[PDB]
């Protein structure tokens, strides 16, 4: 995983975010971006027990609801009332 | 001396710096799925959901040493489509990226538009950041988001649904030429909310568990009773219903940031970020349901308020309005009981600025740089009159003027309501920060507003309570205001706000000077070969004729666009309806009806806007002294200088947009002698009554044309006179114009600024050229000056501002805003904007960082009169 997946990232822009325990900006993408040992996966429909199928580009399908709808793995999943961890 | 911005600020803007201005999808993910999955339901409950799901389901973020928290998106210079009022500016890009194929070019008034390569903004793409849109770096994995999200809207978002109904106006085909032409800026739907003033009473006066138990109250009343109303009757009950439905969200989504504020706290090693993280989990966790109790969690309920109602739609311009006297209440208990200090305070309104500063517009290119350069116009009010007719200065307000000195970025603009009984010691204080340069206070006449407000809305009511209560929607657009009675700490204060939707909509910025342009070229646009308007194939035989001809283009104009326009933002109010807004604005609750349903107050908002006003004025002044009256030069020879730009090369190939560098190309001396009369020929802003008489009956005539036409409330145009960023892009479509402004240059900023280079007989005799007419029969009117540095220097020198101000505003002025910068500094920055990064300079309505302004405006900027005393 990268930064990018744990739950200690902080958000700012589409290019990088803060890692809430040393404070420090890292990357998305590249050289530095890689998970360190303290990681603890975010929450994410990418890891929600409602989320499957996904296409080439993350997306699939939520069955949270009775009706099914579709649903992009990279989508933050803190704030989904029916979000449950795999 | 200023001190120093707190050591949070500090942090806070250090990371500020350094972020790239981002669109994500989260919010239109979940409004989208919301929107259909409620696919059938009544719509303002389907709508209310939709909005809710948007809000409450989005990754809340909060970063360290903050204390206020909350921003439009997970991300911090973060905003995110709505393909269901518009997407053409980006689902074509879209595709053609799934599909490997190159982009499609943009459509013309993009094309024209600017936005600043430096700073936050993301004008190309990089790495895995698709550039949507010449501004919002988009993550290249939700690409596929966007175009699956978008996908639905097809036919149906505001913008293609009220193209199919626009069709159907006898006008369409000449909408779609003056669009396409760049006469008219952009579209309504484009910004369907904004510019106008938000109005925090109800959950400062209720928390959202109060407005929910309102609700069940109402609901219980009135659903299923229509009483006598038989058109909106039944529509309360749903109305209620809706509301509920949103205040649950702005409930849950406070909820989020609590949650988050508790999990940073438990991993929180620092203990002093720990409090921090410890304070907000609960301020949050409080403002989720309580009516606030101290100023932190009031000051943090109306951010909830103004990101919710900034997450609802794309918009700028949406005001915060007199925060002052709103929170003066929560702020002077909290210093009484000893629960702040002033500097705490001080602190908040701090980190405050940055939280505004950071507020971004999703929008096609042609808004966010033709007119807002990236600005988004929370314009925060102070001053003026109370509900009982005296100063409504507040001793917040002092603190206000004190972060924006301590803590300088371009927002929240800072506005005074100047008027004669306003403190000393508050004019001085806002003085001295005005001479700093961030430019900002800007100044406007409280009592020539109000005059508008008596005026203008005088049919639906107004009277001098609710007139005292205006401030500016976004930038200048005067809006309605009412006080609403909040009760704290034991009393009750009438706090103010506003109290109308839009007040910057209807018929946007129409490039008057190219409208001349095409009364002397006979309909057809020389710079793309298009026959915009019908040839009129009249013989210009006289001045009459000219302008005659300029008016019935000009009236055809806004017929067309006007009928268009009112479409547009029907479509919105009827399958779009403000949620969030909806349950703020008065008297909407009372009423039982939305914005959509004329709930607001006010609903005489809806305007015309003109744009190059004194280029205009400036160039019948030049054709009616050297063709019609000393007839040294004939029409066509004006005209063939015109089409040919005085010989000069063009800016479309120099890429300077000002007078400051013409490229003397031989053909020039063919033109000289036209082209010295007619930078010679009277000019507007130098107290000079043959400019100032034409100027004059310019306002006389625009006034009686605008109310002619009629909003899609019913009510009639007025007009609305500013021009952001618009001078830009309806300067670049416009072809060398009859006072010597050359092509693809610049219009004059503003409205009552006079042209660059211009004035010759100093400030005062601008100020006489502008107030040749009331300036209260418009919405508003402004002014732009710059002053060298050394010209305000000492406490003398803050007084000396403040007496020119003075002199305008009892002059009857509407609005004056100042740079004090040296232009050498700016031509300085352009070269090597790397070497700039914190450099701000006043615009027209904002302040933004240099290195986000596009060449054409910094052009314009480097360029107008530096007086130096
Ligand atoms: O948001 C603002 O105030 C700037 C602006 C003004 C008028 C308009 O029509 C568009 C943007
Ligand atoms: S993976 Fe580790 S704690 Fe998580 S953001 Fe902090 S450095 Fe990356
Ligand atoms: S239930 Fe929620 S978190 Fe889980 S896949 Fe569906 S929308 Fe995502």
């Amino acid at each position: 995983m990268r930064h990018y997946d744990c739950k200690n990232y902080i958000n700012l822009d589409c290019e990088k975010g803060l890692c809430a325990l040393t404070k420090g900006m890292v990357p998305i993408d590249g050289e530095g971006s890689e998970a360190c040992p303290n990681f603890k996966p975010a929450e994410k429909c990418g890891n929600c027990k409602n989320f499957c199928n996904p296409d080439k580009y993350g997306l699939g399908t939520c069955t949270g609801l009775e009706k099914e709808n579709w649903a992009y793995a990279t989508c933050g999943a803190s704030a989904c009332p029916s979000y449950k961890a795999e | 001396d200023i001190p120093e911005a707190k050591e949070s600020t500090q942090k806070l803007m250090d990371i500020y710096y350094t972020l790239k201005v981002t669109a994500d999808m989260e919010a239109a993910y979940w409004y989208n799925r919301t929107w259909w999955e409620n696919d059938g339901e009544v719509i303002e409950v389907r709508r209310a959901k939709a909005v809710a799901a948007s809000l409450s389901h989005m990754t809340p973020t909060i970063l360290p040493y903050e204390k206020l928290v909350m921003n439009k998106t997970k991300n911090v210079r973060g905003a995110f489509p709505f393909p269901w009022v518009c997407a053409s500016f980006f689902n074509a890009q879209a595709e053609a990226l799934m599909n490997e194929v190159d982009a499609p070019a943009e459509n013309e008034a993009d094309s024209v538009s600017v936005v600043g390569a430096g700073g936050g903004n993301v004008t190309e793409s990089y790495g895995n950041v698709i550039s949507i849109a010449k501004k919002f770096g988009m993550r290249k994995e939700e690409i596929p988001v966007l175009v699956k999200t978008s996908k639905p809207w097809e036919g149906i978002s505001v913008e293609e649904l009220s193209n199919k109904y626009s069709k159907m106006t006898p006008g369409y085909d000449q909408f779609k030429n003056i669009m396409e032409s760049v006469i008219c800026m952009f579209d309504s739907f484009a910004i369907p909310q904004g510019r106008e003033v938000i109005n925090y009473y109800m959950p400062l006066q209720y928390g959202f568990d109060g407005i929910i138990k309102l609700c069940d109250e109402k609901i219980a009343e009135v659903m299923g009773e229509a009483g006598d109303d038989g058109d909106f009757g039944m529509s309360r009950g749903y109305y209620y219903a809706a509301m509920k439905e949103i205040t649950k969200g702005l409930s849950a989504w406070c909820e989020n940031y609590s949650k988050r504020a508790k999990y940073l706290a438990s991993i929180e090693t620092d203990s002093e970020i720990k409090a921090n993280y410890e304070k907000i989990e609960e301020v949050m966790g409080n403002i989720a349901h309580k009516k606030p109790a101290n100023f932190w969690e009031a000051i943090q309920m109306t951010l909830c308020c103004h990101f919710g109602v900034v997450n609802e739609d794309p918009q700028s311009g949406l005001s915060i309005g007199r925060l002052g006297q709103v929170l003066q209440p929560f702020y002077e208990k909290d210093v009484e009981d000893g629960i702040m200090t002033d500097e705490e305070v001080i602190e908040l309104l701090e980190l405050y600025r940055i939280k505004i500063t950071c507020i971004e517009c999703f929008a096609s290119a042609g808004v966010s740089g033709g007119v807002l350069s990236g600005n988004t116009f929370n314009n925060l009010s102070l001053g003026g009159q109370n509900y009982d007719g005296l100063s409504a200065v507040t001793p917040l307000e002092y603190l206000i003027v004190e972060a924006g000195m301590r803590n300088q970025t371009p927002q929240p603009t800072l506005s005074v309501l100047y008027d004669e009984k306003t403190p000393e010691d508050f004019l001085m204080k806002a003085a001295s920060c005005t001479k700093l340069g961030l430019g900002y206070p800007a100044w406007m006449n409280n009592q020539t507003g109000m005059n508008f407000m008596m005026r203008n809305y005088g049919p639906e009511g107004m009277d001098l309570h609710d007139a005292r209560a205006w401030c500016l929607g976004g930038c200048l657009e005067s809006a309605p205001g009412c006080f609403l009675p909040l009760e704290y700490n034991g009393k009750v204060t009438m706090i103010p706000g506003g109290a109308s939707p839009t007040c910057g909509t209807g018929v946007h910025f129409i490039g008057m000077p190219k409208v001349l342009e095409l009364v002397l070229t006979n309909g057809l646009d020389k710079r793309t070969g298009k026959q915009v308007y019908p040839p009129h194939n009249k013989k210009l035989d006289s001045y009459e004729t000219m302008v005659n001809q300029w008016k019935e283009y000009m009236e055809l104009t806004t017929d067309v666009v006007n009928r268009c326009n009112n479409i547009q933002m029907d479509i919105w109010r009827k399958y779009n309806m403000p949620a969030v807004n909806s349950l703020l604005k008065p008297d909407c609750f009372k009423k039982g009806k939305h914005i959509g349903t004329m709930g607001a107050r006010y609903n005489s908002c809806i305007n015309f806007e003109s744009c190059g006003t004194i280029t205009f004025v400036n160039s019948l002044s030049s054709i009616k002294k050297n063709v019609f009256d000393d007839s040294k030069f004939t029409i066509e020879e004006m005209t063939d200088a015109m089409l040919n730009n005085f010989g000069f090369k063009t800016a479309y190939e120099t890429e300077v947009f000002s007078p400051d560098f013409r490229e003397s190309t031989d053909k020039s001396t063919k033109y000289e002698k036209i082209f010295a009369a007619c930078v010679n020929a009277p000019k507007y802003g130098n107290a000079d009554k043959y400019a100032d008489e034409i100027f004059k009956a310019y306002h006389y005539y625009i006034y009686d044309m605008t109310h002619k036409f009629r909003s899609y409330y019913g009510k009639p145009l007025y007009l609305c006179q500013i021009s952001v960023s618009t001078h830009g892009p309806q300067g670049f479509v416009t072809l060398a114009t009859a006072d010597g402004r050359l092509a693809g240059t610049t219009y004059s900023d503003g409205s009552v600024s006079a042209a660059a280079g211009t004035d010759k007989n100093g400030i005062y005799a601008i100020f006489e050229s502008a107030t040749v007419y009331d300036h209260s029969m418009h919405q508003n009117a402004q002014m732009n000056l710059k002053l060298h540095p050394t010209a305000v220097k000492g406490i003398n020198g803050t007084r000396k501002l403040l007496d020119l101000v003075r002199a305008y505003m009892r002059k009857g002025g509407f609005h004056v805003q100042f740079n004090v910068v040296d232009s050498k500094t700016l031509r300085d920055a352009q070269l090597t904007p790397e070497k700039y990064r914190e450099l701000m300079v006043r615009v027209a309505g904002f302040t933004q960082y240099w290195c986000e302004i596009g060449k054409p405006i910094q052009d314009e900027v480097i360029y107008r009169t530096e007086y130096d005393k």
